[PDB]
């Protein structure tokens, strides 16, 4: 019938109970203008849309309503990389026409990929802060936590530059013979920002590789997190149908979580614990759904959300709920940045817990794991000394401390210095961390065990 | 029956459904999804339904099946990998074509194409028979019979039929039992809602220690069986490799393990990596595997089928318990079940009363670890069982006091701490003195004491020493390390000895990561004897320096402690560490003088 | 000795002083600013809910 | 600036930690400042 | 008429009006089960229980209601001594009913049966450490505060079972000649746990002495706040008709703390900082409103409350506000556990308001409070001066403290020091103290009286 | 309307004067320190720390004792209900520093001992008794000490009051209205002459 | 400030308005929150916080004519001696500057105690000709 009311963005129409969960409706606006709208909730003779176009042009009665009869699925097809998208579907390039072969649900509930098969074969970023002391695996879900106050972007710029030097850094581990595709996936996004991303891809090469979903905010809430969404389902087209390899980068994780908090206030649904909603776990793990090795055993889907911690911590909503759906996490450092040492990650806090299994032979050493556990050790014991030295003095200090202040200097600058366009063998990687590893001797390191030790020292 | 009206989230409201239960199954819509109805608020009923929703339309019809929603206990439970309410995923794979059924189907609860074997048991014609009571049998384990198929509490009567022994569908009868007229005829599964306990004739405490394996777990306190346990994490602790290390090293006889609402990768490592482990005792087909019935649900399933898993997984347990068996319950993580109590919390849209929690949450916990514990069988014949429930948890709530934490801390017996910063440089699974305690340790100890072991004494002596050394740590921290005496450089220098062999944990089961409870007694025995002899030559006078250059071999023996093994000196404990006890006196006496 | 004993008294002093003027009273500040944001989170979560 | 939620834990610590010190540090100073009185006495005669 | 629904813990029935408050209603199901439950409210043509056992399996159109016509109370007698109950108060004996003599209503009575009287007797716990240093007094309620670091049950359990080995010490002392009584409440204790607290009560003899009534952690939160109220109904009886001194021991308050922040005093209601009710106040009030000295003057009631406190926590609500009620408290500690010391029990943070002045002399010498004062002021001393020894050495530390760094260690290992099932009288308790402080000459015990000291040495 | 020997007043409606004066009268306690160092004002609004029997009741305890004032008010707001029994029982067997007899202190003192065990309704009504009670007896020309027992106890009552009916409290989880409740009850008390053409003078401290 | 804006205006005066002490209008907007259907924003002060105290100061400055005034010095007392407190915080953007008044120095017996570590006033050079 007509619009009841409009609270917010979000319209309540007055109607009959023929939509189904998901089913598109069709505003009918007496401007001579469609907008098209998703219902969040059917309830009994009504319906709680958002709309995904506009936000005013709205009527009292002069609305009619029209259901469109179609529930929202995605148009997948074998060629979709190599062309510009956008979540809502605009034309921008390609968008509303970017050829079909199925329709899937965003919801991913048909197909539903899921390990169980291990985290397979390393993948390679050439950043020996990343492969060395977590280390990626196929099918891995690994978080990149990066701050405010400095550029998460730029952090985001940088993986985006090395990608696809990468697979030609596997295909030298060997066992990996077929395409790389990235499917990028912005949501939330300054239009300044999507440029440089563009640029990130093309320099490489990797333009003609990706598919890119852009949303900004200044499309509706409820249309930016169903982008990345369809996107996974593109990435899980290529992955499971022609047995590609998908590496989907979803930034940025804390723009779906904005949305979550706007959406709901007058539904049977309502925003929970500390003003961020207490079903915020459920829509991080639908994101988490289409994640692991596909089946039949070839190919994969590995994801890496970018997110960032808004005050430069751990315990605040959004990095809290989504580092206990990952498997680890990986630590971005502000004190880093400001010295000039880029990328700045701190390795601190820092590990995957699948990084035994993650690694192998044949393509990463059997020191691997060992060669994590010295790091971290030395490079903390580093740190707390330096905090003594500023309160009491170098009476505290002593000789195996001074190794260590040593220690954190070599660390720092050597191991976490490197390009942005300068991408490496993991071989490479664990060679220099054990340059920096010489300056203890054997009976001082006790991380590894010592029949590996007497090898490669 | 019922008309549909709301679908909100993947929660859904029924109206003309009138004449069900809080336990009723029903089937939401047209396309007959699997749900229960948990609440009713007037003529309207809240329904959980299982699986998602993503096309459901209202005032489709909703079908009351007249029976609440369970799940089949039976034959079938080992060696499959199964979901919240138990559907087989291994057939779904194959014919789905997809990891879990597509929304709007369903598949039974067992393979019902499966024929199994039955044996007939010490209940025949004219007997009579209760609860808990074997009636029989099939196999599934090698060596053993690890599944004894019982009558369901409040079954009673006295047996017209016993089926003899053969192969008969799970479906058909073997047991008719006639009470008050025909009571019911019998088949090789029982159905029990999983929401609710399997009762017990009685507890008796837990007071048998069985085995943990890990190097830590044995030494700060006694392992237990039939206890009750928290350990911390943070979901990046090493909590998944210390659960495929503790699933081979306990040597009971059936282990249940659950994954809560995990990763899917977590869930594929665990099933790849049981049949290659080989069973300590004498391996079976698929050793670990055969042995073991999983429950493995992903977060990623809705948040009712994450509330269904530690349900269905405590019954499979609470049936072994009464079947005669000592079951080891994994749960990792009860954290993530308490995620899912909040889920559904804010999708029902309830107000909180527990810091951002609902106001079920610290019932439903407390209720969970009481259907835990050592007992004597439910059944006539009796028989003894126990369950020990080894529950992970980590933070939720943002805070360190946080409701999941709290409330299990004070239902637990054995507490074992863990931190996230060692475990990360390198010492998992990791352990805090001063945040531990375990109340079965005084029984369990003096049980070690009987059989070889020195024990209780060692285990006080060993706690001594590092709380002394976080004093230490203070002092040496700000004023350095060059104000302490002799003794109290030992005190730190022995903790060193402590921290290497038993908090780090070396590989899967490489390096000899396994240690048996009387190994880890002989490894504190070398470290104790040591502490004593070290102390008294200090006060006896000896240079901290000169005391260290003159123990040299002694003491290096006592740190290669970890990669040697007891099976070439006895078999369970060490020659290697006998001659230990005599070199450790001889030097003594060389370096005093 | 009596000169190394001069030298030490020095530094030793500085530090007990240090500990006391910078540190505690930092301590205080922040501990304050903290718990009452925590404790507002807390209140507030349920006036809105409960509205 | 500092944590939204729970420095609590930690800040309950560092407090601990501050105030044990400067007792501690106050007790060695308190030792040096006795013997250095009765050491300067010795010294002038 | 039939329920109308259940939404969480709540019961809605649409049961009519006539039903008075605190009045049991019987929940009719089909599969012959009956259970009972008290209205929480009762409204007009509704009502809302919460129901003692379970809140699921029941039904909206199969499930019929009817009401008891009789309020909530406890048959109380003089042979519930030695007998084992449940927290409705039924048996879990599987022989005999309760036995009344009167019908007492459990809400912190209805009549308020007790008067204001200042404590003058002591009470013995049959530890040196809890009675000498912060002794407890009739009708004055200590509580022992304890952390998730103990096992703080199995303390709890050895309070209590020490108790009423005193009452002959007492009676050659002459400060009780008539009979002693323990009246045990669990609330949210393990099988297990349980199980070991009757064990230690037959053992001692002790049994006999004491009844229990039990709330398991699988039973109702509203089950569990009834339990408490059973036990301090059938103390109020014991000691009001036939005078006995009647100690009462609640085990754990930090359940009780959790069945009201869960439910019952949160039902849809605001409470508090930290989830925790500020008319969590008003709760605790009413348990110590049945608690004190009655007519008689031979009787009165006697409490000791175990709190144990989350993680040790000084700004958590539950030790805060429960510590302004009770008068003083005894703090445990992980320190002392960790060492090998049981009971761990450390007296320097405690306090006891009203120490000599709380309790009487006759059955106490006089010289109880004067040493403490001594115990008390070197205990402190001590504990500073074994820091300084770690530093200084003993080259250069001072004898006064030197004297104080073998005193803490003896008051931790023989005065704090106690077996399971050692008992000792309080006479014995100041000898002991005197033999501590013994070593000390005169002039470093100065805030004491010659003729005092002269004597006690 | 008829008239009694007692008179009805409301319990938060203070009795009322024809001016309030600026005090500058002291206390009658005689405590050498009080005088001398930081003066005894009776016509004042003062706080002392607590933490409950570390000193603080003891010291209510000696104001009552040295104190010799025409009447003393004693109000246990919410106490611990020991407290309030020793008050009973030591004040008889004291002496006033005036040198009256009749059980001396008790005789001179009214007492309104509510401990925080009996309703929350006395509880809050103590204060309010106490200070319309105490105003009136400022009406009646007599020098009043005014005793109170502890106001974060009866904060307490308030946000009790205030979770039960389902209404917001707010900063710290301690009501709304608080703040103008503690701030009315302090400026209440003070040195006044009295309604009528009489004029006598009383204070309230 | 209707008084003083009406001696200003008609017969162009400068009104100097003493206005003490400002968190106990605060105390009563904070009760009459409480009693609305508002809920209270920032620690437990209402979420309309502003409007209030806008209120007031929007009135203070030159009023026609341009000898007439209304000058301010409004009198704040920290509620829980906090600089973070929103009250001083709203107060302190929407004035001109502070003015800071520190214990350590009223103690000692200095008078005036104007501690001059952070007070500060925005016109300094726009105050002055």
């Amino acid at each position: 019938n007509t619009v009841s009311g409009v609270n917010g963005p979000l319209v309540i129409l007055e109607k009959v109970k023929f939509p189904r969960y998901n089913e598109i409706v069709n505003l009918t606006l007496p401007d001579g203008t469609v907008r098209q709208g998703q219902v969040l909730e059917i309830r009994g003779d009504r319906a709680i849309v958002q709309v995904f176009e506009g936000t005013s042009g709205i009527d009292v009665k002069k609305t009619t309503v029209e259901f469109t009869g179609e529930s929202l699925r995605i148009p997948v097809s074998e060629d979709m990389l190599g062309r510009i998208f956008d979540g809502s579907g605009r034309p921008i390039d390609n968008g509303p026409k970017v050829f079909a072969e199925d329709y899937l649900d965003i919801n991913g509930s048909p197909i539903n990929p899921y390990a169980r098969i291990y985290p397979e074969e390393m993948i390679s970023t050439g950043v020996s802060a990343i492969d060395t002391m977590n280390s990626i695996a196929r099918g891995q879900k690994i978080p990149i936590f990066s701050a405010s106050g400095l550029p998460h972007n730029e952090i985001a710029a940088q993986i985006c530059r090395q990608a696809g030097l990468v697979r030609p850094t596997k295909d030298v581990h060997d066992g990996h013979e077929e395409n790389f595709s990235i499917v990028f996936a912005a949501m939330g996004v300054n239009l300044e920002t999507a440029r440089f991303f563009k640029q990130d891809f093309e320099e490489n090469g990797s333009l003609e590789r990706t598919s890119l979903f852009l949303n900004l905010a200044n499309d509706p809430t409820i249309e930016r997190i169903i982008t990345p969404r369809l996107a996974l389902t593109t990435a899980e087209y290529l992955a499971y149908q022609t047995e590609r390899h998908v590496l989907t980068i979803l930034t940025d994780m804390s723009s779906y979580a904005d949305a979550l908090r706007e959406v709901s206030a007058a539904r049977e649904e309502v925003p929970g614990r500390r003003g961020y909603p207490g079903y915020m776990y459920t829509d991080l793990s639908t994101i988490y759904e289409r994640a692991g090795r596909v089946e039949g055993r070839n190919g994969s889907i590995t994801q890496i959300p970018i997110l960032t911690m808004p005050n430069d911590d751990i315990t605040h909503p959004i990095p809290d709920l989504t580092g206990y759906i990952t498997e680890g996490q990986i630590f971005v450092d502000r004190q880093l940045h400001n010295k000039g040492i880029y990328p700045p990650i701190n390795v601190l806090p820092s590990l995957s817990r699948l990084m035994k299994s993650a690694i192998g032979e044949g393509m990463t050493r059997k020191d691997h794991g060992d060669v994590s556990n010295q790091l971290y050790a030395k490079y903390a014991i580093g740190k707390d000394a330096a905090a003594m030295k500023a309160v009491v003095g170098e009476e505290a200090l002593s000789i195996e401390d001074k190794l260590s202040l040593e220690f954190l200097e070599k660390f720092e600058k050597t191991f976490i210095t490197q390009g942005a366009y300068e991408d490496r063998t993991v071989f490479e990687s664990l060679d220099q961390a054990w340059s920096l590893l010489r300056i203890y001797p054997k009976e001082m390191l006790n991380r590894i065990s010592p029949k590996i030790l007497d090898e490669f020292y | 029956y019922g008309a549909i009206y709301s679908v909100s989230g993947p929660v859904v409201i029924a109206e003309n459904m009138i004449g069900c239960a809080m336990y009723e199954l029903v089937k939401v819509g047209h396309d007959n999804l699997v749900g229960e109805v948990i609440r009713i608020d007037g003529d309207k009923a809240t329904i959980q339904v299982y699986e998602e929703t993503a096309g459901l339309t209202v005032g489709d019809p909703v079908l009351r099946t007249g029976k609440p929603l369970s799940v089949e206990l039976g034959p079938g439970l080992m060696e499959t990998i199964y979901d919240g309410i138990q559907r087989p995923l291994k057939a779904i794979k194959e014919e789905s074509q997809s990891i879990y059924i597509p929304r709007g189907i369903d598949t039974p609860a067992l393979d019902r194409t499966i024929k199994w074997q039955f044996t007939p048991g010490k209940f025949q014609v004219g007997d009579h028979i209760s609860g808990g009571d074997i009636y029989g049998s099939v196999f599934e384990n090698s060596l053993i019979s690890s599944h004894k198929i019982l009558l369901p509490p409040r079954s009673r009567g006295t047996i017209t039929w016993i089926a003899p022994a053969g192969e008969y569908t799970l479906d058909e009868k073997i047991l008719e039992v006639e009470f008050d007229g025909k009571k019911s005829d019998f088949t090789l599964y029982h159905t029990w809602p999983v929401r609710v306990p399997r009762p017990v004739t009685e507890k008796l405490s837990a007071d048998y220690p069985l085995l943990t394996g890990q190097r830590v777990l044995d030494a700060l306190f006694p392992c237990v069986q039939g206890g009750t346990t928290c350990i911390p994490g943070a979901f990046g602790c090493g909590k998944t490799v210390i659960s495929q290390s503790l699933s081979k090293y306990s040597n009971s006889d059936a282990i249940i393990y659950v994954g809560c609402g995990e990763r899917g990768n977590e869930m594929a490592e665990v099933l790849m990596e049981f049949p290659e482990l080989y069973t300590e005792m004498s391996g079976t087909k698929e050793p670990i595997m055969k042995r073991t019935t999983l429950v493995a649900n992903t977060s990623n399933m809705p948040v009712a089928a994450r509330e269904a898993s530690i349900y269905t997984g405590i019954t499979l347990a609470e049936y072994f318990r009464d079947q005669g068996k000592n079951v080891s319950m994994i749960a990792d993580s009860s954290s993530r079940w308490a995620e899912a109590l909040r889920e559904i919390s804010g999708r029902l849209g309830e107000m909180p009363a527990d810091q951002g929690f609902p106001a079920y949450l610290g019932a439903k916990l407390a209720s969970f670890y009481e259907r835990a514990g050592k007992a004597v069988a439910l059944g006539s014949p009796d028989r003894t069982g126990s369950v020990s429930i080894v529950a992970a948890v980590s933070p939720a709530g943002g805070d360190f006091s946080d409701p999941v934490t709290t409330a299990t801390l004070g239902i637990t017996q054995v507490f074992w701490g863990l931190d996230k910063k060692l475990a990360q440089r390198k010492h998992f699974p990791s352990i805090n003195t001063s945040v531990s305690y375990s109340k079965y340790t005084n029984v369990l100890n003096k049980f070690y004491d009987s059989n070889y072991p020195e024990f209780p004494v060692l285990r006080d002596r060993m706690k001594e020493i590092l709380s002394n050394a976080e004093e230490l740590e203070q002092v040496v921290q700000l004023v350095g390390k060059s104000a302490l005496s002799d003794s109290d450089k030992i005190t730190l220098d022995v903790a060193t000895l402590i921290k290497e062999d038993f908090l780090q944990q070396n590989g899967y089961s490489t390096y000899d990561a396994f240690c048996p409870i009387w190994k880890t007694f002989d490894m504190m025995r070398a470290f104790i004897s040591y502490h004593d002899e070290a102390q008294k030559a200090v006060a006896n006078g000896a240079n901290w320096s000169k005391l260290a250059d003159s123990t040299g071999d002694v003491k290096h023996a006592v740190s290669s402690s970890k990669f040697f093994e007891p099976s070439r000196g006895e078999k369970e404990v060490h020659g290697e560490f006998e001659k230990l006890l005599s070199t450790m006196q001889e030097r003594f006496a060389e370096s005093t003088d | 000795a009596f000169i190394i004993l001069d030298e030490v008294i020095k530094v030793t002093n500085r530090r007990v002083n240090a500990i006391e003027h910078v540190i505690i009273p930092r301590t205080e500040n922040t501990i304050a600013y903290i718990n009452s944001e925590l404790d507002e989170l807390d209140r507030e979560e349920f006036y809105r809910l409960k509205k | 600036v500092f944590p939204t939620r729970m420095t609590l834990g930690l800040m309950k610590t560092k407090l601990k930690g501050a105030n044990q010190g400067y007792s501690l540090l106050k007790r060695k100073s308190e030792a040096l400042t006795k013997r250095f009185r009765d050491i300067t006495k010795r010294i002038d005669d």
